[PDB]
RNA sequence: UGUAACGGGGCUAAACCAUGCACCGAAGCUGCGGCAGCGACGCUUAUGCGUUGUUGGGUAGGGGAGCGUUCUGUAAGCCUGCGAAGGUGUGCUGUGAGGCAUGCUGGAGGUAUCAGAAGUGCGAAUGCUGACAUAAGUAACGAUAAAGCGGGUGAAAAGCCC
RNA sequence: CCCGGCGAGGGGAGUGAAAAAGAACCUGAAACCGUGUACGUACAAGCAGUGGGAGCACGCUUAGGCGUGUGACUGCGUACC
C-alpha cells in the first residue's frame, strides 16, 4: 500500500519547505525521522510531522511496520497567497505575497 | 541483380518483390505495369545504357494501390508588409512492388 | 445579439500552440510567443523544401566525384562524357550504385572513359 | 453609464496611458462603442409584390396537392376533442384550415391543437400558409381570396 | 540597475543548484545510553562521552 | 528509398603516412584537408567523420614558396589590454613547427564540432619518425 | 418548405466588414490608407 | 580595442591575357503529379469535359468567393443520463478559415438543413480588469538607550511572567 | 478511529449516483510552480527553428532498412507590430 499524508495551507514558501523535502526523498522512513530531527529549519518541523502522520496512517490504517517504509514519494505545491500591502517611502504603496505550501509525503514499502 | 528507370518524371533502382512509390499512375488499382524505358541492368556484369534505356529491357510490377501523402503547410510571410496566405497540399501516389525485371 | 467569443478564442490559441511543441521556452508555452515560432516555422519550412533538392544533389555530385575519383577520373569528364556516351541519361542521385554496387560504378568509369576518348 | 466624467489621471508624467473617462468603452464597467437602440425592423413590400407572392406560394401548394378545398368545414360546439376526430377522420394532422367568415366553435377547438390554426380569408398570412403541411380552406373562402387578389 | 529581459525559468535553477541543504552523517550513540546525538554535542537525556553530565 | 548515410559506429578510417617535405605547404595542407572530412569517398555523409587517419612526418622541411618563407603574418591575439601577438613563418619552424602544417589545414578543415573533430585525426611530428607504429600505418602520396 | 426557399442570385449581397485580419481584404486601416484628415473618425471636407 | 585594405585558409598560380572543351550553379527553363483564374477548339447544349492555349510575386487600394461564432425561423422535429455544452487527448479530413469521428473528464443540455439578424472573430493601442512570473528567497525588519543569568509557564521561550 | 499543540492539516470509516461534489465545495481552461518517467546535455558560441540525420526509447506488418518521443552531428537562418 502506498498510502499518503499532507498539510495543506502550510505557513511557509515551497522553495523555502522543497528544500527539507529534498533531504528526504526515498529515504527509509526510519532514517528521514532522524535527518529531519537535526536539520535547523523551520520547514523541517513541518515536513517531519507530515511523515509522520503519514507513518501513522500507513500502520493504522494499513499494513504496516515501519521498519519496511520508505517515503516513496515526497513533493510539495504550492498554496494560495495571502496578500498584504507594504508602505513605502514618498507614498509608494508595495504589494508582498505571504505564501503557502501545500506538503505531501507518501509512504510505503513496494 | 537490379534496374533503373524512369517512372514519375524521376528514376528509381530496384529488385523484383521490391515496392516503390511513384507519381500517380492512370492504371487500374490492381493491374500490371510496363516500364519499357529502364536505364540498366545488373548481375555481377551489368548493362549500362548505350543511348538512354538497354536494348530490350523492360520493367514488370502490378500497381498495389493508390494513395495521398501526409499533408504539408505553405507558410507565407511578409513581415512588416500585412501579408500572409497559408495553404495545405497534400500530393497523390500510386505504389507498384515490381514483379518484372526482364534483361 | 452578444457574442460569446472566447470559445472559438481558446480554440485557435490551442492550435497554434499545438504545432509549437518541442519549441523551448515560451516559445511553446505562451501564444504571442508560440505564434510567431510558428509563423516562421512555415517559412522555414517553404524555403528548406526547394532547398533540400539543392544540398541533395550536391551530395550525390561530391560522392560520385568521390567514386570516379577512386576509380581514375573527375566528376566533371565522367558526367560530360557518360553525357556523350550516346546520350546515356541517368540520374546523379541514381548513380549511388556508386555506395553500393562499387564494380558497377567502375562499369561506367569505362563506358564513358570510352566514348569521351 | 453612471458615473463621473473626470478625468481618471494627468494626461502627462504617470506610467499610465492616456485616460479622459472611466466610461471609455476600452475600459471596463460600462461603455459599448455603438450601444443599441430599439429599432423597427419592418420592410415595405409593394403591395403588388405582396398579392404576386401570395398569388405564386398559393400556386405552388395546388402543384403539390398541399392545399385541398373543401365546401364548409365547422364543429357543432367549442370541443377540441370534436376537432381532434374531424381531422383524423380526414387525415390531416398539420393543417391551416382557412375558413370563409370564420365561426367561434371552430375557433376555440385547436386553439390548444398544436399543429393547426384556423383563420378567416381576410386574415391568411404568407409565412404561416408555407409553414403547415397541409393548408385546408373553403371553397367560401376560395372565393373571398380569389377576388382578394384580384 | 533592472534586467532588460526576463530570465528563464532554466537560469533560475541553475542558481539555485547550490542551494540544496546537507543531511548529517555526523551522529553518535552514548557509550552508556542508548542516546543518538550531535557527536561532540551532550545528549538528549543529558549524557555526554558515558557519565552524566548536568544533572538536569 | 532515403539515400544512404554513413553511420558513426561503422566507418571504416585507416591509418597513413605521409613526409610533408619539399611539398608546397598548402597545396599539401589541401590533400590533407579533405581526407580528414573523408571527401573521396562516401563523405556522402557531410554531418559525420569518415575520413582517415594520417600521420604528417618532417614538418619542418616544408615548402613555402615566394618570400613567404620570411614575410608571412601568423597572429594571434592573447585576449588581454592589447596583446596582438605575431611571430613569422621562419620564426614559427624554429618553435613548433608542428603547429604550421596544424593552422593550415585547421584553416581548410570545417566549423566547429565536425571538424574540430576530424582534426585529431592528424599526428604531426617535426621530426622524422612517431609513435603510432601501432596502427601500422600505410604511405601515400601527393 | 419554409426552409427550402431562398434569395434571388444576387439578391442580398455581403457587406464590407473590414477591420477584420488580413486575409479579410480590409483590415487595419479599414481601406482608408494612410493618415491625414480623410483617415480619422468624422474626417473630411465640407460639400 | 585586434591580424583588420582577398570573407578565411592558403596560392607563384589557387594571379593576369588569349583560345578551346567541360563541369557546378536560381523559386529562371524542362520533366511528372496536382489546384485555380481568363479564353476558344473539339465532344457536344437545365454542357461538363480528353480539355486546349494562356495566366496565377504583391503595400495603399478595388473586385470576387467563403469559414466560424451569438441570437430567430425551419424545430411539439432530429440528437442527448445507453450521457448534452464545456474541458482534454487521439485519429481522420478540406486550398484555407474549418469539419467529422472517437478515449478521458464533465454531468444537462444541443441543435442538422435552408434562410433571417448581429454586441461576429484580437497579440500589440505606455489599451481596461483579474491571475501569475521576474528580479529573489536578494534589500530590508524603522534611531548604535544594551544587555546577562537563574526560575517559572508552555507543544515550543532571546522577546511572556518572577 | 488514527497522526497532530485540548491546533491547522490530513488519513481512514460512514453519507451520497458521484467527496475524481467536503463545505475556499458544478464544470475547473491559460499563464505560473512541482513529482515521475524516456531521450538529450559538463571542448561549446548568436531569434533557438527549419532541411538532413546517428543513437536511444516505445507503436507498424509476421522483419521490408516505416511511425512516434528524444535528438549527437550537420546545410540554411538577425522575432512581431
Ligand atoms: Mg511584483
Ligand atoms: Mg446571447
Ligand atoms: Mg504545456
Ligand atoms: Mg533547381
Ligand atoms: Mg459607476
Ligand atoms: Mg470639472
Ligand atoms: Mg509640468
Ligand atoms: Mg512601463
Ligand atoms: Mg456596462
Ligand atoms: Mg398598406
Ligand atoms: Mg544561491
Ligand atoms: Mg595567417
Ligand atoms: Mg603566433
Ligand atoms: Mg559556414
Ligand atoms: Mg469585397
Ligand atoms: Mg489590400
Ligand atoms: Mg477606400
Ligand atoms: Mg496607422
Ligand atoms: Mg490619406
Ligand atoms: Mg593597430
Ligand atoms: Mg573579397
Ligand atoms: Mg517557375
Ligand atoms: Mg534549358
Ligand atoms: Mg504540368
Ligand atoms: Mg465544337
Ligand atoms: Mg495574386
Ligand atoms: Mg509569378
Ligand atoms: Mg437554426
Ligand atoms: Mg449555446
Ligand atoms: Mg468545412
Ligand atoms: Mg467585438
Ligand atoms: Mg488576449
Ligand atoms: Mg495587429
Ligand atoms: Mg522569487
Ligand atoms: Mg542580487
Ligand atoms: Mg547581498
Ligand atoms: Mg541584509
Ligand atoms: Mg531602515
Ligand atoms: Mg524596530
Ligand atoms: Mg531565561
Ligand atoms: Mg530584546
Ligand atoms: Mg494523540
Ligand atoms: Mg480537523
Ligand atoms: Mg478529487
Ligand atoms: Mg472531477
Ligand atoms: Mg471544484
Ligand atoms: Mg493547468
Ligand atoms: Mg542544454
Ligand atoms: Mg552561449
Ligand atoms: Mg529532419
Ligand atoms: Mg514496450
Ligand atoms: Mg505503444
Ligand atoms: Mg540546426
Amino acid at each position: 500500500m502506498e498510502t499518503i499524508a499532507k498539510h495543506r495551507h502550510a505557513r511557509s514558501s515551497a522553495q523555502k519547505v522543497r528544500l527539507v523535502a529534498d533531504l528526504i526523498r526515498g529515504k527509509k522512513v526510519s532514517q528521514a525521522l532522524d535527518i529531519l530531527t537535526y536539520t535547523n529549519k523551520k520547514a523541517a518541523v513541518l515536513v517531519k510531522k507530515v511523515l509522520e502522520s503519514a507513518i501513522a496512517n500507513a500502520e493504522h490504517n494499513d499494513g504496516a511496520d515501519i521498519d519496511d517504509l520508505k517515503v516513496t514519494k515526497i513533493f510539495v505545491d504550492e498554496g494560495p497567497s495571502m496578500k498584504r500591502i507594504m508602505p513605502r517611502a514618498k507614498g509608494r504603496a508595495d504589494r508582498i505575497l505571504k505564501r503557502t505550501s501545500h506538503i505531501t509525503v507518501v509512504v510505503s514499502d513496494r | 541483380m537490379y534496374a533503373v528507370f524512369q517512372s514519375g518524371g524521376k528514376q528509381h533502382r530496384v529488385s523484383e518483390g521490391q515496392t516503390v512509390r511513384l507519381e500517380k499512375l492512370d492504371i487500374a488499382t490492381g493491374e500490371t505495369v510496363e516500364f519499357a524505358e529502364v536505364l540498366m541492368i545488373a548481375n555481377g556484369e551489368e548493362v549500362k545504357i548505350g543511348v538512354p534505356f538497354v536494348d530490350g529491357g523492360v520493367i514488370k510490377a502490378e500497381v498495389v494501390a493508390h494513395g495521398r501523402g501526409e499533408k504539408v503547410k505553405i507558410v507565407k510571410f511578409r513581415r512588416r508588409k500585412h501579408y500572409r496566405k497559408q495553404q495545405g497540399h497534400r500530393q497523390w501516389f500510386t505504389d507498384v512492388k515490381i514483379t518484372g525485371i526482364s534483361a | 445579439a452578444r457574442v460569446k467569443r472566447g470559445v472559438i478564442a481558446r480554440a485557435r490559441h490551442k492550435k497554434i500552440l499545438k504545432q509549437a511543441k518541442g519549441y523551448y521556452g515560451a516559445r511553446s508555452r505562451v501564444y504571442r510567443v508560440a505564434f510567431q515560432a510558428v509563423i516562421k516555422a512555415g517559412q522555414y519550412a517553404y524555403r528548406d523544401r526547394r532547398q533540400r533538392k539543392r544540398q541533395f544533389r550536391q551530395l550525390w555530385i561530391a560522392r560520385i566525384n568521390a567514386a570516379a575519383r577512386q576509380n581514375g577520373i573527375s566528376y566533371s569528364k565522367f558526367i560530360n562524357g557518360l553525357k556523350k556516351a550516346s546520350v546515356e541519361i541517368d540520374r546523379k542521385i541514381l548513380a549511388d550504385i556508386a555506395v553500393f554496387d562499387k564494380v558497377a560504378f567502375t562499369a561506367l568509369v569505362e563506358k564513358a572513359k570510352a566514348a569521351l576518348a | 453609464v453612471t458615473g463621473s466624467g473626470k478625468k481618471p489621471w494627468r494626461q502627462k508624467g504617470t506610467g499610465r496611458a492616456r485616460s479622459g473617462s472611466i466610461k471609455s468603452p476600452i475600459w471596463r464597467s460600462g461603455g459599448v462603442t455603438f450601444a443599441a437602440r430599439p429599432q423597427d425592423h419592418s420592410q415595405k413590400v409593394n403591395k403588388k409584390m405582396y398579392r404576386g407572392a401570395l398569388k405564386s406560394i398559393l400556386s405552388e401548394l395546388v402543384r403539390q396537392d398541399r392545399l385541398i378545398v373543401v365546401e364548409k368545414f365547422s364543429v357543432e360546439a367549442p370541443k377540441t376533442k370534436l376537432l381532434a376526430q374531424k381531422l383524423k377522420d380526414m387525415a390531416l394532422e398539420d393543417v391551416l384550415i382557412i375558413t370563409g367568415e370564420l365561426d367561434e366553435n371552430l375557433f376555440l377547438a385547436a386553439r390548444n391543437l398544436h399543429k393547426v390554426d384556423v383563420r378567416d380569408a381576410t386574415g391568411i398570412d404568407p409565412v404561416s400558409l408555407i409553414a403547415f403541411d397541409k393548408v385546408v380552406m373553403t371553397a367560401d373562402a376560395v372565393k373571398q381570396v380569389e377576388e382578394m387578389l384580384a | 540597475a533592472v534586467q532588460q529581459n526576463k530570465p528563464t525559468r532554466s537560469k533560475r535553477g541553475m542558481r539555485r543548484s547550490h542551494d540544496a541543504l546537507t543531511a548529517v552523517t555526523s551522529l553518535s550513540v552514548d557509550k552508556t545510553s542508548g542516546e543518538k546525538h550531535l557527536r561532540h554535542h551532550i545528549t538528549a537525556d543529558g549524557y555526554y562521552r558515558g557519565r552524566k553530565v548536568i544533572a538536569k | 528509398m532515403k539515400t544512404f548515410t554513413a553511420k558513426p559506429e561503422t566507418v571504416k578510417r585507416d591509418w597513413y603516412v605521409v613526409d610533408a617535405t619539399g611539398k608546397t605547404l598548402g597545396r599539401l595542407a589541401t590533400e590533407l584537408a579533405r581526407r580528414l572530412r573523408g571527401k573521396h569517398k562516401a563523405e556522402y555523409t557531410p554531418h559525420v567523420d569518415t575520413g582517415d587517419y594520417i600521420i604528417v612526418l618532417n614538418a619542418d622541411k616544408v615548402a613555402v614558396t615566394g618570400n613567404k618563407r620570411t614575410d608571412k603574418v601568423y597572429y594571434h591575439h592573447t585576449g588581454h589590454i592589447g596583446g596582438i601577438k605575431q611571430a613569422t613563418f621562419e620564426e614559427m619552424i624554429a618553435r613548433r613547427p608542428e603547429r604550421v602544417i596544424e593552422i593550415a589545414v585547421k584553416g581548410m578543415l570545417p566549423k566547429g564540432p565536425l571538424g574540430r573533430a576530424m582534426f585529431r585525426k592528424l599526428k604531426v611530428y617535426a621530426g622524422n619518425e612517431h609513435n603510432h607504429a601501432a596502427q601500422q600505418p600505410q604511405v601515400l602520396d601527393i | 418548405r419554409l426552409n427550402t426557399l431562398s434569395p434571388a442570385e444576387g439578391s442580398k449581397k455581403a457587406g464590407k466588414r473590414l477591420g477584420r485580419g488580413i486575409g479579410s481584404g480590409l483590415g487595419k486601416t479599414g481601406g482608408r490608407g494612410h493618415k491625414g484628415q480623410k483617415s480619422r473618425s468624422g474626417g473630411g471636407v465640407r460639400r
